[PDB]
Order: C-alpha cells, then sequence, then structure tokens
C-alpha cells in the first residue's frame, strides 16, 4: 500500500474534522 | 520494456520471402522431377497431410484467444517444412528427385516440428517459429544421417525416433522460453483434430514399410490399441481430477498414447491382443502422468514424451524376442535423446535473441499480437 | 586524463542545510536520507564529460571492517539514474 | 542531428545523453517525423525517471503525435503503470481523446492492462466516452475477451474520482518540483477536493512549508474558508504546526474567523496543549474571552485536556478565571469532572471561588464526589470548598457520594466531619441513596459512623 493518503476518503480520516467541533455539554445528572 | 508488440512489418515479410526465394532457388537447383498404384501410394501422403494441417492445428487452438495463431502458424509450418525437407533429406541421403514417396517423407519430417511446436504455441511469434522449424528439421535430419552413418540402418528408415525426437525438442525448446485458459468452442475444435489425429494414425504408424503385410498388420496393430487407448483415457480422466470430472483437453492428447506406443513395434506386434495390452498400458500410463507429472511446463507435451519413451521401450522388448542388439538399440535411442535436447537448447538460445521481436510474457496466448481486429488503437 | 586536484565537501553550507551548522564549519556532518552537495576538483580540464561520468565510480565506507553485506559499504556509480 | 540524438537517448533511457544535450541547447519540445517528443519516448519504454527530468524541464505534458496520442495515451497502450501514475500525478488529462477517439481507458482497455484501468478508473477516467465508431472500453474489452477487464469496468461503473487532486498529493508528500508544474499547467492554487479543502490545508496539516509557501506565491487563499469553517489556520493551530502559524499570520490570516461550532484558533491551540501556538495568537490580537456555541472558553479546552501550561498561559493573559458555560460550568467545574486536580489546584490558586454554582446547583466538590475522583476532592476542601453544600435540590456531597457508591470518597467524607443526617428535598438521607442502589459498604460504613 502506502499510498492511502493520496484517496479522499484516508485524507478526510487524517485530517480529523470532527476535532474542530464542539461535541457537548457534559451534564450527566444525577436523577435516576 | 514495452508491452504494445514492435511492428513486424519489415521483418516477418522479408524474412518470409527470403526463406521462399532460397527455397525456390534451391529447387531450381537441386531437384528433379521422378504408375497403376499412384493414387494408393498419394493416399498415404495425403492422410499425413490432413492429420500434419487439421489435427495439429487444431488440437492446439483450445486455447480462449490463441486459436488462430494456432491454426494458421500449424498451416505455415507445415507449408515450409515440407519444402525444406524435401531439400534436406535429398542432400543428407546423396540432384533430388522429387516424388510422392519423397513427400510423404517430408510430411512426416514436417510433423515431427508440428508435434514439437505444441510445447511452445502461444508464447513465440511468426518467425521464432520459422527457425524453429528450419533448425528442427536440420536436426533430426543429421540424427538420421548418424543414425544411418554408424547403425548402417537406411536414412529414410531412421525417421521411427520422430515420437521421441519431436517430443524432447519441444520440451527442450519450452523450457529456454521466458515464463508467463480454454473456452468450450475452441475445445470442440480441438476435439475435431484430435478426432482426425486418431482416426488417421494408422496411416503415419506405417508410411515407411514397404512390404504390404508388415503395413496391414501395422494398422491393425495401432487401430486397435487407439481404441484401447481411447477407452482407457476417457474412463480415467476422472480418476485423475481433483474435480473428479472428464477433462475434454487431457483426452485429446491421451487418444493416441496407444498409437505413440506401438508405433515404432506396430510391423512386430504377431497378434492384437498384444497390440490392445500395449494400448491400456499407454492409457494406464497416460493417466498416471496426468496425475503425477503437474506435480513434479506443457503437461499434455510431457506425457507424449513419456508415451515416446515407453513405445521405444517396448519396442525394445519386443526386439528381442524376433545382448548386442538391445545395446545397439538404447546407444541408438540415448543418441536420439542427447541429440534432440541439443537442438533443442540451442534452439531455444536462438529463439531468446531480442531481433525476432518476441511477444511480451503478458501478451502470452493473445492473437490480438498477431493479428488485426477491428475498433483498436494502433500505433503511437 | 582524468586526475583529481581536490574535493571541496563544503561543509558550511551543507551542515547549514542539514542542521549541523552548530556542530563545525569544517568538518561534514551530513543526516541520512538528505542530499549533501560536494565539488570535485580536476588537475586538467575534461574532454568529455560522458565518456568521463562512465569512467567514475564512488564508494562509501564506515567501521573498520566495511562489507556489503554489513551495509558498511556501498558502491555506486555517478549518474542521473541512481536511485535517490 | 542533436536533436536526433538527445530523442535517442530519451528512447533508450540514456538520462544523462538527454540532460547533456538540454545543456548544450537542443530544444525540449523536439519531436520526430511521426510527433513523439523525448516524453512520449521516455513514456513508451516505461523510463520513469526520463519522464520525471522531462517533465522538470517545462516540456508541454498535452502535447499530441500525428495520431492524436498524448504521453498518457501511449504509457497507456504500453502498459506502463508507473508512467502513467506519473504523468497523473504532474497533471495528464485522464479524459483527452486522440484522432479516432480512443481515450487512454480506451487503450488500457483493450490491451488487458488491468493495473492501469484501475488507476484511471481510480483517477476520474470516464468510461462513458466513445470513439467515432461508438465503441466504448467496456465493449473493446468483451471483444477482445479481457475478462478480468470487464468485470472491472462493470464493478466501478461510476463511482468517481476518488482520489486526491493532484496538487493535494503534491501538497501532502512536500513535492516542490511537482507542485511547480501542476502550478504552471493549471494556474489555480484553490482546487477544491471532494471534502472542500484547499492544497493549503494539505500543507498546514503537515507543515510542509515550502509547498505551503510556493501556493501562497502563486495565489492562494490564506483565509480559504469552506463550509464547516476550517481555515488553514486553524488546521495549524490544531495540529501544534507552530512554524506553519507564523507563516500564515505573516501573510495574513484572520485570527478572529469561527468554525461551524465557532470554535476560534485559540480555541484549537488550548484543547490541544499548544502553548507556544496560543502564546503567538493572543500576541496577535486573538479575543481571550471567544466562546462556542456551547459557551466554552480556550480557558474550558485547556481544562478539558490537562493542559496544566496552557491554563498558566491563558489566565497570564488575564483569562477570566470563573467564566461559564451555558451550563453554569467554570474551568474548576470542568477540571472537578474531568478529575484534573493539577488543573483545578493551578484555578484555585489564582483565585478561582471553589463554591460556584452550575445550574443545578452543583459545586466542584459535589462533581469530584459524583465521579469518584478523590484528589480533587481533597484539593478543593482544602481550598475553603463547602463540605455540607447542598444543590437546588438539597444534594450534599455525601448524598452523591453514598449514590454513586464511591466508598473512599465518603469514607473520607465521614473522618471529615460530614453529617450523614442531613435531607434532600424528598428528605432522604445518604442512607436512603445508599439504599435505593444497593451499596452494602457505603451503606454500611454511613450505619458504622453516625446512622
Amino acid at each position: 500500500e502506502e499510498l492511502q493518503d493520496d484517496y479522499e476518503d484516508m485524507m478526510e480520516e487524517n485530517l480529523e474534522q470532527e476535532e474542530y467541533e464542539d461535541p457537548d455539554i457534559p451534564e450527566s445528572q444525577m436523577e435516576e | 520494456s514495452s508491452k504494445y508488440p514492435r511492428s513486424v512489418r519489415r521483418c516477418l515479410p522479408l524474412w518470409a520471402l527470403t526463406l521462399e526465394a532460397a527455397l525456390i532457388l534451391l529447387f531450381y537447383f537441386f531437384t528433379h522431377y521422378d504408375q497403376k498404384g499412384l493414387v494408393a501410394s498419394y493416399q498415404v501422403g495425403q492422410d499425413l497431410t490432413v492429420m500434419a494441417a487439421l489435427g495439429l492445428g487444431f488440437l492446439t487452438s483450445n486455447f480462449r484467444r490463441h486459436s488462430w495463431s494456432s491454426v494458421a502458424f500449424n498451416l505455415f509450418m507445415l507449408a515450409l517444412g515440407v519444402q525444406w525437407a524435401i531439400l534436406l533429406d535429398g542432400f543428407l541421403s546423396q540432384k533430388v528427385v522429387i516424388t510422392l514417396f519423397s513427400i510423404r517423407l517430408a510430411t512426416m519430417s514436417a510433423m515431427s516440428v508440428l508435434i514439437s511446436a505444441g510445447a511452445v504455441l502461444g508464447k513465440v511469434n511468426l518467425a521464432q517459429l520459422v527457425v524453429m522449424v528450419l533448425v528442427e528439421v536440420t536436426a533430426l535430419g543429421t540424427l538420421r544421417m548418424v543414425i544411418s552413418n554408424i547403425f548402417n540402418t537406411d536414412y529414410h528408415m531412421n525417421l521411427r525416433h520422430f515420437y521421441v525426437f519431436a517430443a524432447y525438442f519441444g520440451l527442450t525448446v519450452a523450457w529456454c522460453l521466458p515464463k508467463p485458459q480454454r473456452a468450450t468452442i475452441p475445445s470442440l475444435s480441438a476435439m475435431l483434430g484430435a478426432l482426425f489425429l486418431w482416426m488417421f494414425w494408422p496411416s503415419v504408424n506405417s508410411p515407411l514399410l514397404r512390404s504390404p503385410i508388415q503395413r496391414k498388420n501395422a494398422m491393425f496393430n495401432t487401430y486397435y490399441a487407439l481404441a484401447v487407448s481411447v477407452v482407457t483415457a476417457i474412463s480415467g480422466s476422472s480418476l485423475a481430477h481433483p474435480q473428479r470430472k472428464i477433462s475434454m483437453t487431457y483426452v485429446h492428447s491421451a487418444v493416441l498414447a496407444g498409437g505413440v506406443a506401438v508405433g515404432t513395434s506396430c510391423h512386430l506386434i504377431p497378434s492384437p491382443w498384444l497390440a490392445m495390452v500395449l494400448g491400456l498400458v499407454a492409457g494406464l500410463i497416460s493417466i498416471g502422468g496426468a496425475k503425477c507429472l503437474p506435480v513434479c511446463i506443457s503437461v499434455m507435451h510431457s506425457i507424449f514424451s513419456l508415451l515416446g519413451l515407453l513405445g521405444e521401450i517396448t519396442y525394445i522388448v519386443l526386439l528381442v524376442l524376433h545382448g548386442f542388439q538391445v545395446l545397439l538399440s538404447i546407444g541408438e535411442l540415448s543418441l536420439a535423446i542427447v541429440i534432440a535436447l541439443t537442438s533443442g537448447l540451442l534452439t531455444g538460445l536462438l529463439l531468446n535473441l531480442k531481433i525476432w521481436k518476441a511477444p511480451h510474457v503478458a501478451k502470452y496466448f493473445d492473437d490480438q499480437v498477431f493479428w488485426k481486429f477491428p475498433h483498436l488503437a494502433v500505433g503511437f | 586524463a582524468l586526475g583529481i586536484k581536490s574535493c571541496d565537501f563544503q561543509a558550511a553550507r551543507n551542515n547549514e542545510e542539514h542542521h549541523t551548522k552548530a556542530l563545525s564549519s569544517r568538518r561534514l556532518f551530513v543526516r541520512r536520507g538528505q542530499p549533501f552537495t560536494i565539488i570535485l576538483y580536476f588537475r586538467a580540464p575534461v574532454r568529455a564529460f560522458l565518456p568521463a561520468l562512465k569512467k567514475v565510480a564512488l564508494t562509501a565506507q564506515t567501521g573498520e571492517q566495511p562489507s556489503k553485506i554489513n551495509r558498511t559499504q556501498a558502491t555506486f556509480p555517478i549518474s542521473s539514474l541512481g536511485d535517490r | 542531428d542533436a536533436a536526433t540524438s538527445f530523442l535517442r537517448a530519451a528512447r533508450s533511457g540514456n538520462l544523462d545523453k538527454a540532460l547533456d544535450h538540454l545543456r548544450n541547447g537542443v530544444d525540449i519540445n523536439t519531436c520526430n517525423q511521426n510527433g513523439l517528443n523525448g516524453l512520449h519516448l521516455a513514456s513508451k519504454e516505461g523510463h520513469v525517471k526520463m519522464v520525471v527530468e522531462l517533465l522538470h524541464k517545462e516540456i508541454i505534458l498535452e502535447t499530441t503525435t500525428k495520431k492524436g496520442n498524448t504521453a498518457l495515451h501511449i504509457a497507456a497502450l504500453a502498459g506502463q503503470d508507473e508512467v502513467v501514475r506519473e504523468l497523473v500525478n504532474y497533471g495528464a488529462n485522464v479524459n483527452a481523446q486522440s484522432q479516432k477517439g480512443f481515450t487512454p481507458l480506451y487503450m488500457a482497455a483493450q490491451e488487458n492492462h488491468l493495473e492501469v484501468v484501475k488507476f484511471l478508473l481510480e483517477n476520474g477516467a470516464n468510461q462513458n466516452v466513445a470513439t467515432e465508431d461508438g465503441f466504448t472500453p467496456l465493449a473493446v474489452a468483451l471483444q477482445q475477451g479481457h475478462e478480468n477487464v470487464v468485470a472491472h469496468l462493470i464493478n466501478y461503473g461510476t463511482k468517481g474520482k476518488v482520489r486526491l487532486p493532484a496538487l493535494h498529493i503534491a501538497a501532502r508528500n512536500d513535492d516542490t518540483r511537482t507542485a511547480a508544474v501542476l502550478l504552471q499547467n493549471d494556474p489555480n492554487p484553490d482546487v477544491l477536493s471532494k471534502t472542500g479543502f484547499t492544497p493549503l490545508h494539505i500543507a498546514a496539516h503537515y507543515e510542509n512549508l515550502n509547498v505551503a509557501q510556493l501556493l501562497l506565491n502563486r495565489g492562494a487563499s490564506v483565509n480559504f474558508t469552506p463550509q464547516n469553517g476550517i481555515t488553514p489556520l486553524h488546521i495549524a493551530s490544531r495540529r501544534g504546526n507552530v512554524i506553519m502559524v507564523r507563516l500564515l499570520l505573516d501573510r495574513g490570516a484572520q485570527i478572529e474567523t469561527k468554525t461551524k461550532d465557532e470554535l476560534t484558533p485559540l480555541h484549537c491551540a488550548a484543547r490541544n496543549g499548544h502553548v507556544r501556538i496560543s502564546e503567538i495568537l493572543l500576541d496577535h490580537g486573538a479575543p481571550i474571552q471567544a466562546k462556542t456555541k456551547n459557551g466554552l472558553s480556550p480557558i474550558h479546552m485547556a481544562a478539558q485536556g490537562d493542559h496544566l501550561d496552557c491554563v498558566r498561559l491563558l489566565l497570564q493573559y488575564d483569562a477570566e478565571i470563573d467564566d461559564i458555560t451555558l451550563d453554569h460550568l467554570t474551568p474548576l467545574h470542568v477540571a472537578a469532572h474531568c478529575g484534573h486536580h493539577r488543573v483545578a489546584k493551578v484555578l484555585l490558586d489564582k483565585g478561582a471561588k471553589p463554591n460556584s454554582r452550575a445550574l443545578n446547583g452543583f459545586t466542584p466538590l459535589h462533581i469530584a464526589c459524583k465521579k469518584n475522583h478523590v484528589r480533587v476532592m481533597e484539593l478543593l476542601l482544602k481550598t475553603g470548598a463547602s463540605i455540607d453544600a447542598v444543590t437546588e435540590s438539597g444534594l450534599t456531597p455525601l448524598h452523591v457520594a453514598s449514590f454513586m457508591g464511591h466508598l473512599p470518597i465518603v469514607k473520607n467524607l465521614l473522618q471529615r466531619g460530614a453529617s450523614p443526617n442531613v435531607s434532600n428535598v424528598k428528605v432522604e438521607t445518604p442512607l436512603h441513596m445508599a439504599a435505593r442502589a444497593g451499596h452494602t459498604e457505603v451503606a454500611k460504613y454511613l450505619l458504622q459512623n453516625k446512622a
């Protein structure tokens, strides 16, 4: 292989676009 | 290296026309012409020609995309080989008087090369085939002349070793070639060719016998041995197969096992049951070779070589019944094998030359290399 | 007709390019996998470049017992078809 | 005669002779009587190094022979996979047609060159392009019996360009020569991939400074904003590329740009702990109190990732130590939730309120007791956190610790004097919380202490 970085999907995975977003606000309410 | 074939518009036509002009000149300078049984004598040569063209051209046409080249190159090789073999047999057995018998002998000499070419078809072009034809005819003639000079035999009667010579020459030439499939209609065409070869092989088992009695006995033995070999080969194809089915390609080669086995001793067999036993042994040996030789390139050519060696061995066995005789026969067989191997090595070395514009190893077994097809991009 | 007068390794420029400038400006310190430039001087002028280029080969040796199996010795020609 | 020698050297692979002829002054675009230049002859014989050297010599890539074939056509017909790859990487048109309408995909398909067919299809070759006779690569592959080519053409269909644009690949590998040739052919440096990112984004991601400078000199947009809002400055800040950040700021990158989640480059630098990048951004005027869609400030991002030195740097630049999110979560709340006692200690030493209230009245002590973070609890109780503080529902830290079953926290709270007799809005005691969750050990310790 050694050429996966030339493809769109592997480059999209490497760029990690999810790291530039605010995921959520951790609240975790204790009430059952 | 470019996988696209090189242009042969100036090599192949010049080579073929020069060969034909040389043949015409040699025929003009060294050949001369010359009753009740003219048609009877012509029929044997016609059967040999029918086998050499039809059966030996279609038998190797089983390839999916290499049937055109197989058939047409077999025809071209036969046409060149007969013309060159006439001159060579005239030179090495002496002008050359051209008769039907000489045409028959040249047809047998060309049949040797046609049998050899089956191990190399699909991997060579027409010029390499011309070189192989010339060198193999010359080598077979030299072998016959040496046997006649040493063992005091007849030059025309030394043509009986042509099975083993063709087989070992083809294997040796295929060994030197660079290292590199079936369809229904090409398989049926190959079946037609194999059927014609099987039907007319009694003619090639007795073209050299003079007395009618020996020819009749040889034809009887060949017919019965061929029938037995066909039965055994069709029966045992299922045994020597992982899929437990009958292999059509194996049958195409193993139909002729009995005729090859009894070819060298068909006149010495005193009863047809011995010929049938030899045919059964030939069929069983073909089954064993098909089941074993691939494990330890052409499987059909290898089993043909094994069958030719077995036929020579059974000739040795039968010759004693009808010490020094065995030594002479074994020495003749060893000389034939050594000359065939050496000539095959020389032909393979000559066939690897870059000047022949050989097809690329990735373009093997394809008619696109040598033939024109519509809607193709041509040139650069 | 192909004598060698001297060979300038160009220690300063190569060491600046190979990030070894703080080591020295006189000795050649280079890092593997990166090209470095040397200048070869001839005693006499070179008439034809291509035959002289075909006549020269370079060998790099390291250690007291260099060998090719240990990858401590390598012989390579001076050509544009070499494996960079 | 010199041009003939150059063409013969190109055909034979003698790169030194060709370079010598080019140095002497032989025209690079010379060709034989058939129109095949040095590039065509090199592509026919599989001389990849010759192709690369000639492309570096500003040779015309789209030159056509007298049959209309380009270098890519000749390489595809000859079956040179490496030459096809090299030509495509340098910008060869994969959909170019010859005089009779043949395409490189057609030539590769008719000669059973499966690898070339695969590479061309992955690079955007259109198999629907037909010749003047109406034949297609699928049709000619069917005619010649190339079964594997037929199978691959049927299976691929119209999947399209799955490879990156050649400029993106050049930027990934920091190949300045290939990028220069591509920009000579295509003047636009802001070509877009399927994801929407320019090659400058890739260069900033891998900190390939040379190709990034080349693109910026050729006219690339330093503030190119895709639909997601991720600028090259954002990628450089997130990846920790200090030199790339400095280069982008020198070339004129906007520092207050927000993504679709309103993340500034300062947020990206802070959430990954890049102290130098954060300091550089703050010195260039980055807003330190910028808030995302959830209200998180860069100090919240730094505390979330346990980035102690980033928290120190942000507090040094007058960051609000008690900035609140939409959930009213201070950075101390984030440190207590994530268990980062070092960040909590740094915040508390600089004046963060230990008893800050969230939306539900939760203190950092409550969150520390909820998540079984004992060290944060000890640090808060040292720094004046109320051990008897209640939430909006009256939940004490002992209530939460008993309900969650965190036995060591319950033991520490009871050893420090916390009363188990406290009650909720439901009047429930910590013993009630322990009994309603089946914590036998916590309930037993509560019974042994004062219940």
